[PDB]
């Protein structure tokens, strides 16, 4: 993957603490 | 390796490949003796 080495919306749900 | 063939043979359009999928590490992080609360208990001096 790579090969390069050198070297929103606001949407309704419920939220708790 | 010598392998002679005809008009058409199959075997000529395969694709095959394990690529990786990213790598993560860590830093480590330092602590300091003066900022804990053990400071307020003792007195640091240094004699060369």
């Amino acid at each position: 993957r790579g090969m390069d080495d050198v070297a929103n919306a606001r949407v309704p749900a419920d939220l708790v603490i | 390796f010598f392998k002679q063939i005809r008009s058409d043979d199959n075997s000529l359009y395969s694709a095959q490949f394990d690529i990786l999928l990213g790598t993560y590490c860590n830093t480590l992080n330092f602590v300091r003796f003066l900022e804990l609360g053990l400071s307020v208990a003792c007195i640091c001096t240094k004699f060369p």
